[PDB]
């Protein structure tokens, strides 16, 4: 060069990804109370009946197709890799 | 957004060039253990939680809201039904008193 730089980023691509495995694992085992203070953990399916109420149906139409919720978001998962490799 | 924990209330004061807000924020804090269950089956009928979790202590269960232990019995009037109990997993049984049937009016 003719006297510029490209100094390097304090966070290395290995810490980053270690804070999102962090927020990850945080929200899958304890939900809404880590981010609030001390993070209580709760039965994912339990956690999903929360959210259902959260969007005004109520939680037994959860417990009743806890199968094919499953299912679907399974699929919906399996279906974005391919996505955003597909996708120019 | 405004502050860490649930908020409750903020208050603005001046600065020479700018506000500052004293967020009044509510954080739980000296948790505790509990075995639950997504239902209970009482006469082969299913029962939920109107608001609350099922919250067991080792030999009896009991309903309480999410935030703050506070035991109550299970009965009929914090609970709703809905079918049969051979649908849902992890169903656990258990007596749902009725507080009309001692009074027997
Ligand atoms: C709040 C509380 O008591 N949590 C406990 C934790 O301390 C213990 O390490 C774990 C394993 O038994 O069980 C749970
Ligand atoms: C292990 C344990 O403490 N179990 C308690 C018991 O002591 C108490 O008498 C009962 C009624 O409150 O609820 C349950
Ligand atoms: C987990 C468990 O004990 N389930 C039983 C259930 O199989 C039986 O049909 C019912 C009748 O008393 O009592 C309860």
């Amino acid at each position: 060069f003719n006297g510029l730089t490209v100094l390097p980023p304090l966070l290395t691509d290995e810490m980053i990804a270690q804070y999102t495995s962090a927020l990850l694992a945080g929200t899958i085992t304890s939900g809404w109370t880590f981010g609030a203070g001390p993070a209580l953990q709760i039965p994912f399916p339990m956690q999903m009946a929360y959210r259902f109420n959260g969007i005004g149906v109520t939680q037994n139409v959860l417990y009743e197709n806890q199968k094919l919720i499953a299912n679907q978001f399974n699929s919906a998962i399996g279906k974005i890799q391919d996505s955003l490799s597909s996708t120019p | 957004f405004c502050g860490k924990g649930y908020h409750l209330m903020s208050f603005p004061q001046s600065a020479p060039h700018g506000v500052v807000f004293l967020h009044v924020t509510y954080v739980p804090a000296q948790e505790k253990n509990f075995t639950t269950a997504p239902a209970i089956c009482h006469d082969g009928k299913a029962h939920f939680p109107r608001e609350g979790v099922f919250v067991s202590n080792g030999t009896h269960w009991f309903v309480t809201q999410r935030n703050f232990y506070e035991p109550q019995i299970i009965t009929t009037d914090n609970t709703f039904v809905s079918g049969n109990c051979d649908v849902v997993i992890g169903i656990v049984n258990n007596t749902v008193y009725d507080p009309l049937q001692p009074e027997l009016d």
